[PDB]
RNA sequence: GGCGGCCGUAACUAUAACGGUCCUAAGGUAGCGAAAUUCCUUGUCGGGUAAGUUCCGACCCGCACGAAUGGUGUAACGAUUU
RNA sequence: AAGCAAUUAGGUAGCAUAAAAAUGGUCCAAACGACUGUUUACCAAAAACACAGGUCUCUGCAAAUCUGUAAAGAGAAGUAUA
RNA sequence: GGAGGAAGGUAUUUAAGGUAUGUUUAGUGAGGGGGGUGAAGUCGUAACAAGGUAGCCGUACUGGAAAGUGCGGCUGGAUC
RNA sequence: AGCUAGUUGGUAGGGUAAAUGCCUACCAAGGCAAUGAUAAGUAACCGGCCUGAGAGGGUGAACGGUCACACUGGAACUGAGAUACGGUCCAGACUCCUACGGGAGGCAGCAGCUAAGAAUCUUCCGCAAUGGGCGAAAGCCUGACGGAGCGACACUGCGUGAAUGAAGAAGGUCGAAAGAUUGUAAAAUUCUUUUAUAAAUGAGGAAUAAGCUUUGUAGGAAAUGACAAAGUGAUGACGUUAAUUUAUGAAUAAGCCCCGGCUAAUUACGUGCCAGCAGCCGCGGUAAUACGUAAGGGGCGAGCGUUGUUCGGGAUUAUUGGGCGUAAAGGGUGAGUAGGCGGAUAUAUAAGUCUAUGCAUAAAAUACCACAGCUCAACUGUGGACCUAUGUUGGAAACUAUAUGUCUAGAGUCUGAUAGAGGAAGUUAGAAUUUCUGGUGUAAGGGUGGAAUCUGUUGAUAUCAGAAAGAAUACCGGAGGCGAAGGCGAACUUCUGGGUCAAGACUGACGCUGAGUCACGAAAGCGUAGGGAGCAAACAGGAUUAGAUACCCUGGUAGUCUACGCUGUAAACGAUGCACACUUGGUGUUAACUAAAAGUUAGUACCGAAGCUAACGUGUUAAGUGUGCCGCCUGGGGAGUAUG
C-alpha cells in the first residue's frame, strides 16, 4: 500500500489489454486478395509443412494467414476472407482463411466437423 | 514525534501485553483512553483499571484478563478510522463485529460508545476500533 | 623521416571474421574517402533537371587520404571558389 | 482637425504621394581559410602571409642570439610568469 | 420642402483566392545502424566447479570476437 | 512549459429583448501557469446499457431530454420565435439543361440506386386511433405516427407426436465368434389434433364528429348563437384480427458441436514427425481414447459452433482488498518549500461527521418488490419502495477542521560533566624506496612451474658515508570510535560541526515526514597551473600456446599527488527509507554515572524463546505487533534502446 495520500497525488493506473490481431481494426472478419501462397516449416520440435498465403487486405495492410483443412485451390489473385486466431507453429502466421468463403471452398469428404470447415451436408 | 494515535498506541501496548500474556499493562492516559478501556470493562474484556502517579504524569494501569488456561479475553483487537484513511458510518450500515461475537467502538456525537449502544440510540459516527 | 606482400578458408553465389608463410626499425589506429587528392572514369546508386562529364548524399576496387609538413568538424566572418 | 512630438481621423488631387538625386538584391547547399588585417608599385588580393592559441627546444646574466678581424652595440638599463 | 426616403458612389469589417515564414503529423527514400527468428555454417572458449587468471559493480583505455587491463568498491568467495 | 498583445482591467461610445471586449476609440501592462496554463490526440453529453457479491470497470445501440449540423465556407431579411434540412443572397467544388446571353440541384426526411464494407430491409397500406398545422364548421394536409412485408438479428413461447410394445427384429459396431451394444429405439397396435387444410362463429382497439331532438345557465326586446347536461347520429388500413366450434389424419416438420487434462463424454480401422490438430500444456517417428473416417457417449436445440469487442474469474493497479533483504520494487545521503499528518486539556464556531432515514429536488421509461392485462411468457400497465446526489430547516458535539487560551510528559535553549581517525587551514617528524656523488670489492645480478628479455667488466649486485626529491603513515589497530552518507589512523596548534548523560532550571507542542529545489557525494575522468619517488591503463620486448591483441617476466606514457574550477556515477549494501509507541533472554564490548565491583542509560557484535518468513533466515540494532509521510514495482526479451 501507497499511501491514501500518494493515490490521490499519483492514482492507479490499470494496463490496458492489447488485441492479438491489429490488421482487422476490431472487424470480426475481413477480405483480401493473396499475392502468394507456400508452405512453410514450423517451429521445434514439430515436423509439417502448412500451407499459409500472404495476403493484402482490402484496408492495406499484409497479413500471412493459414489454411486450413487438408487439401485446398488458393491460386495467386483469390479473394478470400480471413478471421482471427493465431498459429503457435508459425512465427507471423496470425489469421486463419475461411473455408466456404468467396474464392475458397470446403474440404473433400469431410464429414465431422464439417461447420468449421465449410463443407455441405452429404446428403443421407 | 508525531505519535499519531492516542488511539492506536493503546491499543498496540494493550495487544502486546495480552499476548504474550502480561498481568497488567501500563499506558498513557486521556479522556479517550479512559472511555474506551471504560467500554472495555463494561465488555468484560479487562478486569479493571486504575489511576496512577510516576514523576508528576498520570498512568493508567490495566488489569489484563485470561481464562484458567491463559488464552486471553482478547483475541484481536484492532483499528478502522486513521488518520490518514478516516472512515465514518451511518447507524444502519455499522458493521457487526464477527456475527455479534466482538464489539464495534465508536465515536459519536453522544461520546464514546459501543456498537450496539450507537444502534439503541440510533446515532451513528466514526468507527474507533473492532475488538473480538 | 618511415608506417609490407602472397596464399588458402563458411548449410548457394559472393566475399574472408580466420589461418599459414616471407621480410622489416615498425608495417596506417581513430577519422575520412572518385576528395583542392581517383589514372582507368562521364566508376556505381540516390537527389536535383523534360534532358546534369559540373553539384549534393552514399558505396570503398584509397593508381597515389591520414593524424601538429596536423586528422575530422564547426557558430560567425569572405570585393575567394562551386 | 486632434496630438508635445511621432502618429491618428476626415477631406482633396494625380498613372505614380521614401514622387527628383543619393541611398542593401535575397535565399539554400558545398569546398578552403577561424575572424579584423597583409602581399607580387606596373597582367596573380587568393585557399597565400599574419594572427590570438598550442607544443618542442635553447638561454643563470661579462645569458642564449645577432652584426664585426676586433673593441663595442643590440638583447637590456631586461632576469626563466623573461 | 421635409422624408437623403430608394438606387448610385465612398469607407470599415469579412468568406473564398493569392503570397511569405515558421509549426504538428502520416507515407516514401540510395545507404547506414542495431534487434528477433531461421543456422545445428565459420572463428574462438568469456560465464556456470577455485570454470582452470575468483566473480561482479562504476569509470577509463585497448583488442577480429566473446573480452583484457588500470583505479576504487562488494561477497551475492572455494580452500585453509 | 510557458502562453495570451482585444490579450488583462479601466473610462466613454456601437449594438442587442438583455449583461459583458460582444464591438470600437483612448488610458495603463496587465492576465493565466508544475494546485498543470497553453498545445496535441480522442470524443456529442445525460437519463441509461453491459458486467460484477459489492465497490468498481467498460460503454453511450434502441427509447427519452439537451446540444451541434444539414453539400463546403459566409451573410442578412421576414418574423413573437431562425444567424432558417425540403426559404433567400454570395463564393467554391461537383452534377445537369442551354438557343452560349445564361440557368437549374443538395435524400445526415420516408423507400430506393451506385460505390465502400465481414455486415444489414419494401421504390408497401391507411390517416380508422394518437399527436400536430389551417378553418366557425364540414373538411384538407401529416413517409410524424398507426399497421403490413422482408432478415433465426435478439428476446419469449409452441410443435415435430402420445400410451402399450421382445431376453430383445433385421443391419451397424465390439468380440473368444458364448454373447453384448445400438434398444422399447424401431416395427406393430391404440389414442390425440396444438400445428396443417377447409368451413362456421367471431370480441376489442371506437370515441363519436357534423347534423338533429330536448333540458338548464349567462345574455337580452327577441330569435340565431355560445356554454353545461341527456339522447340520436356515417366512420377499422390492420383484417381471412385475437380468441372460440366442428371436419380429415401421425398427417406438414433436426440439426450442430465435442469426447487426453483443463471439461460432462472410448473403442475399432486407415495414416506413420508425412497428412494434419491445437485456447493452454502439447499430440503424429508401425498398436494415436489428441490426426482422418465409422460405431458409441456427452452437451445444447431451430438452432449449434467460430471470429471480433467488453466485463468477470485477476486480490494481475488490491479504498473495500497487494507488495519492495535474496522473485520485478527503498531514492547515494542530508537540510528544508508547498502539501499530508501530529501530545494533554478548556471554551466557542458547526466546514467535515451524525440525526429527525424532517422537508424538497434528483422528468418519464428503464433497474428492485408485489398486483394485474395479452391463451402464458417475452412484452405491457398500475402502485410501492431500497439505495446516494444536491439544496435547505431544526438539533448533537466525541473525533477531524476553525478561533482564542491552559499544562509539560514530546521537542528545544541555558548550566555542568564527558568520549571520539568529525571537518578545514597552517607547521613538523622518522622508517623504507629510488636517483646522484664519493670509498671497499668481483662476475654475475635479476626472474619463473621452468626460462628468457633486461641489468652488469663504461665496475653491476652487495656493503659504508653524504645529498636530494616524492608519496604513504608499520607497531597502537579490534566480534573499536566518530560522522547523514561518501568517508575519516604519524605528531602539534588554530578555526569549527555533531552526539551522549542529569531533576537542573527555562520556553510551552515550537513536532514527524517531505513532491520540486538546494547542498554534500569513493574511485575513474575533464579544464588550468605545478609536481612526479614508487606503483601503473595504453604501448614495447621476452616467454607459455596452434594462435596469446591475456594470465607470467623485464621496461614503460597518462594517471596516482597539490591548488582551483567541472563531472554527480558504484555490489554508493545491512541488496532492509525515516520517525515514534510497545514486545522473554544468554555471552562479550565502547562511553558515562558510581572509589570500584554491581546495576542503569546510550551505543556496538554473536547466539537464541515466542512471533514472522516461500524458504534461506530474521528475531529489542525485527524481516514481530501498529501508524504517519516519501520513494518505488505490475511477465521476459526488445530496452534503460530509439526519439525528444
Amino acid at each position: 500500500m501507497p499511501t491514501i495520500n500518494q493515490l490521490i497525488r499519483k492514482p492507479r493506473k490499470s494496463q490496458t489489454e492489447k488485441t492479438a490481431s491489429p490488421a482487422l481494426q476490431n472487424c470480426p472478419q475481413r477480405r483480401g486478395i493473396c499475392t502468394r501462397v507456400m508452405t512453410v516449416t514450423p517451429k521445434k520440435p514439430n515436423s509439417a509443412l502448412r500451407k499459409v498465403a500472404r495476403v493484402r487486405l482490402s484496408n492495406g495492410f499484409e497479413v500471412t494467414a493459414y489454411i486450413p483443412g487438408i487439401g485446398h485451390n488458393l491460386q495467386e489473385h483469390s479473394v478470400v476472407l480471413i478471421r482471427g486466431g493465431r498459429v503457435k507453429d508459425l512465427p507471423g502466421v496470425r489469421y486463419h482463411i475461411v473455408r466456404g468463403a468467396k474464392d475458397t471452398l470446403g474440404v473433400n469428404n469431410r464429414k465431422k466437423g464439417r461447420s468449421k470447415y465449410g463443407t455441405k451436408k452429404p446428403k443421407a | 514525534m508525531a505519535i499519531t494515535y492516542s488511539i492506536g498506541d493503546m491499543l498496540t501496548k494493550l495487544r502486546n501485553a495480552s499476548r504474550v500474556g502480561h498481568g497488567s499493562v501500563d499506558l498513557k492516559m486521556s479522556n479517550m483512553n479512559k472511555s474506551i478501556l471504560n467500554i472495555l470493562k463494561e465488555e468484560g474484556y479487562i478486569k479493571d483499571f486504575n489511576f496512577l502517579e510516576k514523576k508528576g504524569i498520570a498512568f493508567i494501569r490495566v488489569l489484563l484478563k485470561y481464562d484458567n488456561k491463559r488464552n486471553p479475553v482478547i483475541n484481536k483487537i484492532d483499528a478502522i478510522s486513521t488518520p490518514g484513511r478516516k472512515i465514518y458510518s451511518s447507524y444502519r450500515n455499522m458493521p457487526r463485529i464477527k456475527n455479534g461475537y466482538g464489539i464495534l467502538i465508536i465515536s459519536s456525537s453522544q461520546g464514546v460508545i459501543t456498537g450496539k449502544e450507537a444502534k439503541d440510540k440510533k446515532i451513528g459516527g466514526e468507527l474507533i476500533c473492532s475488538v473480538w
